[PDB]
């Protein structure tokens, strides 16, 4: 599909079997969404944004689904205002940004 | 906001 | 163009006569800059991001080019770590992410 950008560009996301939604932004590195079930280990990360740096959990090789394509990638969670995907994972389903 | 993300 | 993520998508701006680089933020609603030279006022505002929020300055109606293309819009003005370039400005040129 072909987003414009007069509203947030918010998708499907699945993720351990649970739609959630999350903004695709091209102004992040990374996928960091608010709270998963993912049951198992994660490795302790940060990430910074604007306002500083903050910890998150990184939880690596998961299965995610994004607006239909499924992917594998690495997910972290964190104190996010709202959940994003990140380059690392639009790469995978080829998307691109257009003007 | 402003979600520039960077690790 | 058509640009990839596998790298930041950093382009070319031009604001107050001077050349400057800024990311193109899918994720963010408003363009923040580090530095400029502007006339005129600008009106006190804070926004928010990963890891808390920045104090700017606000500019209305301002002229930017976006590699190339004229814009006119509001651009923020304080400490940000990056340039970034929002939603606001993405709109007027056309801007879309494409799958």
């Amino acid at each position: 599909p072909q987003i414009t950008l007069w509203q947030r560009p918010i998708v499907t996301i699945k993720i351990g079997g649970q739609l959630k939604e999350a903004l695709l932004n091209t102004g992040a590195d990374d996928t960091v969404l608010e709270e998963v079930n993912l049951p198992g280990r994660w490795k302790p990360k940060l990430i910074g944004g604007i306002g500083g740096f903050v910890k998150v959990r990184q939880y690596d090789q998961v299965p995610i689904e994004i607006c239909g394509h499924k992917v594998i990638g690495t997910v972290l969670v964190g104190p996010t205002p709202t959940n994003v995907i990140g380059r690392n994972l639009m790469t995978q389903i080829g998307c691109t940004l257009n003007f | 906001r402003v979600l520039f993300e960077a690790m």
